[PDB]
RNA sequence: AAACUGCGGACGGCUCAUUAUAACAGUAAUAGUUUCUUUGGUUACAAGGAUAGCUUUGUGAAUGAUAAAGAUAAUACUUGAGACAAUUCAUUCAAGUGAGUUAGGAUGCCACGACAAUUGAGUAACCAAUGAGAAUUUCUGAUCUAUCAAUCAGUUGGUAGUAUCGAGGACUACCAAGAUUAUAACGGAUAACGAGGAAUUGGGGUUCGACAUCGGAGAGGGAGCUUUACAGAUGGCUACCACUUCUAAGGAAGGCAGCAGGCGCGUAAAUUACCCACUUUCGAAUUGAAGAGGUAGUGACGACACAU
RNA sequence: AUUACUUUGAAUAAAAUAAGAAAGCGAAUAUUCAAGCAUGGGACAAUGC
């Protein structure tokens, strides 16, 4: 390890870079519990 | 000098061990001062009475089982009576009449 | 037994003790004339925590035999086991005379007795004859 | 083998068959330290086309400081100690 | 004689019975070295107890 | 190590001392005495008291005490189980 | 203040070159060892001398350089009494523990021998704890390789001694022929310190882990030692190999893989800063010290929020 | 009769993982397998009797 202080990522870029059905829907900039529900169901 | 660790011996299969460190003081060995009385500062500060040579001896009521060559070194179990103390460690010869 | 350069003698000279957790001193230990400084029952060597078993692989060594252990090793990726073995040298007192290769022996852990020997035979069970009656 | 106690062979079988892998083997045997001009490094400081395409590719020959081997290097753009870093395809 | 230094500054010993600079694993028991730690021995060089012309002063 | 350790790290300190992970690089080393390093402080962890394992901080009365000559002995308390030393 | 004496510098900090059942992780034992510190308990109205700082002479260029002489103290070094404690040995009586001719008692012997001839708290010997700790050791577990198939002679065991803080071929003398191996021994490679962990994953897995914390090992290379309670110590010594430095040319010291910093190397990595104020440690101790530690500087490695 | 298997426990450094703006600080916080200890069961198995 390198540091005692924790850190996290607050987003994840999509797998497919260019898809029209996503460019329109998403359009300042373009910058969990479902599975938690899943595991108990 | 003399070490007593098993880092230089082989394995039960005959393998040669490979060095990963150097000699450490906790494996100290010492030159056997044959009792044909000094003191040695052992670990933890205790003292060992190293009897270099000695002739008198307490006993209670010609042959060495280990090495015939020793026949006049004084060691435990030697016949002279049979010595029962460790003269090289305790610093005196204590034996019993056969 | 006095076939060596020193007058062999017992450890507590004035003797037979008994081992601990649910064991029985063999008959040959008491009446036997053998002088053994490393015998569990007629000396000052005890049996501490560990306790294993196995079959006897070799009975050629003087007052020592080889116990073979077979077990399994589960391997995560394939969800399967593989046969494995380990051999340990065990000191065996002359209190057991019928003991031969191929028998099943309960052993216990004692203090370091040699470069390899660290255990003592406690209770043995004989098996079928492996065509060679090789004893201690 | 499929039985419950045959974990030795399939573990052994897989180890043998991995060596057939061109990509996997290249990363384990000793050529990335003696045959790769770049070694395991990214960049390296140093000092006519195929049939259906005609023209001339301007190129350069470079002797590396560390190894000393001579390699052919392209020039990036039109009309274009040197740092060289591979191409699109790895190796 | 009670002691003295050599032309190069080295003292003269008392036990030593020569006339040349002799390198000795000295200790504090014979003066010519003052240990910094305890039980520290340095191979210092000194001169024999016999007088000579090299003795810069007696 | 050439000799006995003197310093103590914050992370290596016992859990129940409740020391934070960012307060300081070191933690106070308990001196030798009547209580051990991990059994002292320089249910959140006859009728008895649990000082050891998972039951630490629990009070109650013993029902029975199995004994195994091999390794240890077990105490059952009104019910939870734990070794004698707890 | 200095000096003597006492304590510590064996912790801390850095690095990952070694190392392939070795180290390491978990588990078990020490009825096979054990200090240091701390904590609990037990067991002659004062004697004797010398020594530094002090003063004096000096020496060589100088090291953390050393020589002469004259004094003066001890909780430095001794003797000495107020009166035991534990070691060795031989014999014997013998209750916990799963388990002991065991703790313990008794007999005779040896050894050692006090509770400072201390100061305005200090000390010796032993017992216990601290101690799950240190150290040895039990069981199980590691990457690739057959273009490595047979390997081992202190080798495997037995006796008796030695040596060790202590078990043990750890070692020595005698005796025996034994140990391992296709369930991969022996050997070879690593751009191999191991673990807790990290990256990525539907499940399963693949790759990395020098680097916060735990354990190991090292201080240019071996080796040999000193002091102590703990070192095979290297910001201690000694010798060889290989280097570095000062020199009045006779000689002299040193070990940045501590913090900064310079070179060399390379694709690849920051200030020759301030302070003990946090955390903690060491000390004759509430004060002193700490490139541990904190603060400040550089810092599109990365992460979170957020202008245009 | 052991072993394997299986169920429960004991015992199990922290940090971290997940969990009761990145952060920070008392979670029952559960791990964390390979072994090892104790235990209820004996259907499928292996070892001799």
């Amino acid at each position: 390890g390198r540091c005692l202080r924790n850190h996290s990522i607050t987003y994840k870029t999509p797998k497919v870079p260019y898809e029209r059905e996503r460019f329109d829907a998403e359009l300042k900039n373009k910058k969990h519990m479902r599975t938690i529900a899943k595991v108990m169901l | 000098g003399i070490t007593r660790d098993s880092r230089h011996k082989r394995r039960a299969t005959g393998g040669k061990k490979n060095s990963m460190q150097k000699k450490k003081k906790n494996t100290m060995g010492r030159q056997p001062a044959n009792t044909r009385v000094h003191d040695v500062r052992c670990r933890y500060g205790i003292i060992k009475r190293r009897a270099l040579r000695l002739e008198n001896g307490n006993f209670s009521w010609v042959y060495n089982a280990s090495d015939n060559d020793f026949v006049n070194t004084l060691v435990k179990g030697a016949i002279i009576a049979c010595i029962s103390s460790r003269p090289g460690q305790t610093g005196s010869v204590e034996g019993y009449i056969l | 037994e006095q076939t060596e350069r020193a007058y062999q003698k017992q450890v507590f000279h004035h003797y037979h003790k008994q081992i601990g957790m649910g064991f029985v001193t063999p008959a040959e230990a008491i009446k036997g004339t053998y002088i053994d400084k490393k015998c569990p029952f007629t000396s000052d060597v005890s049996i501490r925590g560990r306790t294993l078993s196995g079959i006897v692989k070799s009975c050629h060594m003087k007052r020592t035999i080889i116990v073979r252990r077979d077990y399994f090793h589960y391997v995560s990726k394939y969800q399967r086991y593989e046969k494995r073995h380990k051999n340990i040298a065990v000191h065996c007192s002359p209190a057991f005379r019928q003991l031969k290769e191929g028998d099943h022996v309960v052993i216990g852990q004692c203090r370091p007795l040699s470069k390899t020997v660290r255990f003592n035979v406690l209770k043995f069970t004989s098996r079928g004859t492996g065509d060679k009656k090789q004893f201690a | 083998a499929r039985g419950l106690h045959a974990a030795r062979k399939m573990l052994a079988q897989r180890r043998a068959n991995k060596w057939a892998d061109k990509e996997w083997k290249k990363g384990k045997l000793v050529t990335r330290y003696k045959c790769n001009p770049l070694g395991t490094a990214s960049h390296a400081k140093g000092l006519e086309t195929k049939q259906p395409n005609s023209g001339i590719r301007k190129c350069v020959r470079v002797r590396l400081l560390k190894n000393g081997k001579k390699i052919t290097a392209f020039v990036p753009r039109d009309g274009s100690e040197v740092l060289i870093s591979g191409f699109g395809r790895r190796g | 004689i009670t002691g003295g230094c050599d032309k190069d500054g080295f003292p003269m010993m008392t036990g030593v019975a020569t006339n040349n600079r002799v390198r000795l694993l000295l200790d504090g028991r014979n003066g010519c070295y003052k240990p910094l730690r305890n039980g520290e021995r340095r191979r210092k060089t000194v001169r024999g107890a016999i007088v000579a012309g090299d003795i810069s002063v007696l | 190590a050439r000799g006995p350790r003197h310093h103590l790290k914050r992370l290596n300190a016992p859990h129940h001392w409740m020391l934070s992970k960012l307060g300081g690089t070191f933690a106070p080393k308990p001196s030798h005495g009547p209580h051990g390093m991990k059994e002292c402080l320089p249910t959140k962890r006859n009728t008895a008291m649990m000082i050891g394992g998972n039951g630490m901080g629990r009070v109650g009365v013993i029902v029975k005490r199995e004994v195994h000559p091999g390794s240890f002995e077990i105490v059952h308390i009104k019910t939870f189980t734990t070794r004698l030393n707890n």
